[PDB]
């Protein structure tokens, strides 16, 4: 705030030499909103769809049009109020504003839909009851049964992929090569490991140190740090990572099983999960690899185009794949267009991914482009999709309310 | 002061319930608030709960526990023959109206009416239990009690007056805030050497 | 001057006044070469040859700066005609100049030199093609204030004080110490960013 | 791997290293055709030159020794998908 206001000082001092009164649009609008978007509050900002929100609300705010009586600083707060720009030209006055603001404050003042703080406020005033109220070997046998249903749940058998001589030119069989092989090191480690700790609640092997720290972990519900390979979420319990993992088991076994009896056809033409593969951006741009080298071209002239099926199963072209799982926050999917929704996450039944090169073409000024995060911590950026807005909608709104798709 | 702004709202019911039990015209209210704090904890079978129109599994848990309360025995009955009561369910902030479902043999003072919109907001709308929170300590202490709260800390008088030679004025931030600013800043005002 | 650090320190101002006479008469020789249309391969190379590598490329910077301010102040009427292609033109038949000199066999310290160039170049014909593209007619417009540029002074009493470099706020003098061969890094947005 | 990069380092590693092999064989080409006939001209050697062969081996001169066994198959053929028909003929140092 300090660089910021010693930034305007300047600059209004550069643009006025002391003269009372300037034109708003004399006023370096381009230096302040470039100075605030690049080194001081840009600075900060690594990711580029936050310097896209930060450009997109110094665009808004820092334009000559907030001169005007009708500017509003905030739209829709309400669904039917906005905020509207003080008239004043003196301090007293934009301060008296400030201090007749209603008291009653929704995100959409900040541009975020008004569902974005049912989580934190129920969260809050559970919080708040926990706290008035606070200052008003079985073991073994749990753990042994606990262990025997991760070993039931857990599938058994995850054969590696065939090396060939035309395998290997196939990008699609080189990353499931990848995913099938750690997949299996990591099946045959957890089941290991698990059999060892079913063995020890028996009292039929004696108890290691290896064995003492993984039975530690195990008995308070921490995730063994030697079976966390793959990104997940922080704070994950071991449970949850047991059905995730046997779930990726399982559609790695399909794959497999796919990939052995018949080539790669089919390994073009199965179905996958972007949230249940170990690095799923290795598996873009496999895919983008595999329509290059089938139509010869280059991959950075190659773009990508989604198409959000209205069902499951529909059949594919030879530059386009299907995958499953997405989710889409803060929006709805209709006829691959998106209008916005107030619900927290729209299921994506099935999307193709098509790759198709690129013709130098500018967007349409209503196409937005959504991050795919991994999962919601949004902490892991796989891709970028392109979809179309609905027919009266902003795609400004778009990028302010944090609309992105969820690989899980 | 001296307090993180998520736990204001827990000190000041605190304090508006040390101001009820010192009121000679109300009643304790122990009960009301004892379900207000504990009552998620009453077990229930499966069976036991009921399916009411318009109120999700956990809306119906919370309605068929706070059901329990004398005053709350018909809950289930007055809310099946409201059927404007899902629009207030889906307003922006029911709490300003929450509308009469306990049964009352005497018109009860404003502050028991606020523990019985409490304990509706909480079984309906938890999200907004914090706001029904405040207007509680608004009808048990003022509406302004939380009200220098809200403003700038003023640093100039407690530091004057307020603060003894001898007692260190410890100045703890979250990550990403330092005081160190505005004390040199209020020692510049003061033409006071630092 | 028979102690160490007198005339360690004699040294050291020698230089640095030498390295900024150095410049002048390098930019006085290169601004020939500069707001011209055709460049002799023989004369660019000896020129290249006869001064210090960071003097070339800061000679360089200097004339293109030059170039386009003044092509930006003549402008000024906003209806003017559009004398930056000239501009662009000149890096262009520079840069074609330096593309055909690496082409070739080279001395090791020319070749540097030319690498050094030929980086410069391309970065000044980016900025070119991006103010033009923009269609930038004032030499106060932020798209070009936020560029940076050199200015040569030669009639200022000081040596050292004649280059003032200038990136959209900042007013830096050149240091002139002598940096012999660096490697140059390749001007990315990301390099202008930091 | 853990010891496997393909960061900005091991690119412009890569980079000077194309250069300077290129700059060796332009010096072995010369002195070839000084040492066989008497014929050298800067562009025609310019214009016959396999820069694509110069960065295959300045790749493989970089990039190969820290390859593990089974992905030695894997770097080929991502060379031979990316940069099609070029092939590295590894140096053989008789002397050493
Ligand atoms: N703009 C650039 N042009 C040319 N080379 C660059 C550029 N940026 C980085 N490099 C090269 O990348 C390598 C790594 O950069 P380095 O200074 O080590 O970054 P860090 O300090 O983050 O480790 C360096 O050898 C440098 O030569």
């Amino acid at each position: 705030l300090r660089s910021a206001c010693d930034t305007v000082d300047t600059w209004l001092d550069d643009t006025a030499k002391g003269r009372q009164n300037i034109s708003p649009d004399k006023i370096p609008w381009s230096a302040l909103k470039t100075l605030m978007a690049q080194s001081i509050y840009g600075g900060r900002v690594d990711n580029e769809f936050d310097q896209r929100l930060l450009n997109t609300f110094l665009e808004r705010l820092f334009t000559t049009r907030s001169f005007d009586s009708e500017f509003k600083l905030a739209c829709k707060v309400d669904g039917h109020k906005d905020i509207q720009m003080p008239d004043g030209i003196r301090r007293e006055e934009f301060v008296q504003w400030v201090e007749l603001l209603p008291d009653t404050q929704t995100p959409s003042w900040l541009g975020l839909p008004n569902n974005a703080e049912r989580v934190l406020l129920t969260t809050q005033g559970v919080d708040m009851i926990s706290k008035m109220l606070k200052m008003q070997p079985a073991w073994m046998r749990t753990l042994h049964t606990t262990a025997s249903n991760w070993l039931h749940l857990i599938p058994q058998t995850l054969s590696h992929l065939k090396r060939t001589v035309e395998n290997i030119k196939d990008p699609l069989f080189r990353f499931f090569e990848r995913e099938v092989k750690m997949g299996a090191k990591l099946l045959q480690d957890v089941r290991q490991d698990l059999a060892d700790v079913v063995q020890v609640c028996e009292g039929k092997k004696k108890q290691t140190n290896y064995l003492r720290t993984l039975i530690n972990e195990l008995v308070k519900g921490i995730l063994p740090r030697s079976w966390s390979h793959y990104t997940v979420p922080a704070g994950m319990t071991v449970i949850q990572w047991v059905s995730d993992f046997s779930e990726r088991i399982k559609q790695l076994q399909n794959i497999s099983l796919a990939a052995a009896s018949g080539g790669a056809k089919e390994l073009k033409n199965i179905h996958v999960c972007l949230g249940g593969l170990f690095v799923p951006e290795a598996y873009i741009t496999a895919t983008r690899q595999y329509v290059a080298q089938a139509n010869s071209w280059s991959l950075e002239e190659l773009c990508l185009e989604v198409n959000v099926t209205t069902s499951q199963g529909a059949t594919l072209d030879a530059c386009s794949f299907g995958v499953t799982g997405l989710k889409l926050q803060g929006a709805t999917c209709n006829n691959n267009k998106l209008s916005l929704s107030n619900a927290i996450s729209t299921a994506l039944p099935l999307t193709q991914l098509r790759w198709v090169k690129q013709t130098n073409t500018e967007k349409k000024a209503s196409v937005v482009t959504l991050p795919v995060y991994l999962n919601f911590t949004r902490a892991d950026l796989i891709f970028t999709v392109d979809f179309e807005i609905a027919t009266k909608e902003d795609p400004r709104s778009f990028y302010e309310r944090g609309v992105a798709v969820l690989c899980t | 002061r001296g307090m993180l702004h998520q736990d204001h709202i827990t000190f000041a019911m605190l304090l508006a319930r040390i101001k009820l039990k010192g009121t000679v015209g109300e009643p304790t209210y122990d009960a009301e608030f004892q379900h207000f704090l504990r009552g998620n904890e009453i077990v229930l079978s499966a069976g036991s709960t009921p399916r009411i129109q318009g109120l999700t599994v956990e809306q119906a848990e919370a309605v068929v526990r706070l059901s329990c309360l004398p005053a709350f025995k018909d809950l289930i009955a007055k809310v099946q023959a409201d059927e404007q009561f899902g629009i207030w369910l889906d307003s922006s902030s029911p709490e300003q109206t929450v509308p009469y479902l306990w049964s009352e043999e005497t018109p009860a003072t404003p502050i028991g009416q606020a523990i019985h919109r409490l304990l509706l907001i909480q079984a309906f709308r938890p999200d907004r239990l914090l706001a029904m929170a405040h207007m509680f300590v608004s009808t048990n202490l003022g509406e302004s009690f939380m009200s220098i709260m809200e403003q700038p800390l003023d640093l100039t008088h407690i530091v004057g007056t307020e603060v003894k030679p001898n007692t260190p004025v410890l100045m703890c931030s979250v990550p990403g805030y330092d005081a160190s600013g505005h004390v040199e800043d209020l020692a510049a005002e003061q033409n006071t050497q630092i | 001057h028979p102690k160490i650090n007198e005339w360690l320190t004699l040294v050291e101002k020698e230089m640095r006044v030498t390295l900024a006479k150095l410049l002048a008469e390098s930019v006085t020789e290169v601004e020939i070469f500069g707001k011209a249309t055709s460049i002799d391969p023989n004369t660019y190379i000896t020129w290249i040859d006869k001064y210090q590598a960071q003097l070339v490329v800061l000679s360089a910077q200097i004339a293109w700066s030059e170039n386009v301010e003044t092509a930006l102040s003549s402008m000024g009427g906003g209806g003017d005609a559009a004398p930056l292609h000239s501009v662009l033109s000149n890096v262009e038949v520079t840069l074609n100049v330096l593309a055909d000199s690496v082409l070739m066999e080279q001395p090791p310290l020319r070749r540097r030199k030319l690498e050094h160039l030929i980086t410069e170049l391309v970065h000044q014909r980016d900025v070119t093609r991006s103010l033009i593209k923009s269609k930038i007619d004032n030499a106060k417009s932020f798209e070009w204030l936020s560029q940076m540029r050199f200015y040569f002074d030669p009639k200022q009493t000081d040596v050292l004080q004649q280059l003032s470099i200038q990136m959209a706020n900042a007013k830096f003098n050149y240091g002139f110490e002598y940096l012999g061969v660096q490697d140059k890094l390749v001007q990315t947005p990301l390099t202008d960013r930091c | 791997q853990s010891h496997y990069d393909f960061g900005l380092r091991a690119l412009k590693s890569v980079l000077v290293s194309a250069g300077n092999v290129k700059r060796e064989r332009i010096q072995k080409i010369k002195r070839e055709k000084e040492e066989r006939g008497e014929a050298v001209d800067e562009g025609e050697i310019a214009e016959n030159l396999p820069e694509q062969e110069i960065l295959i081996q300045s790749v493989c001169e970089t990039m190969v020794p820290k390859l593990v066994a089974e992905d030695i198959p894997l770097l080929f053929s991502l060379l031979s998908d990316v940069f099609p028909g070029v092939q590295y003929h590894r140096g053989e140092m008789t002397a050493l």
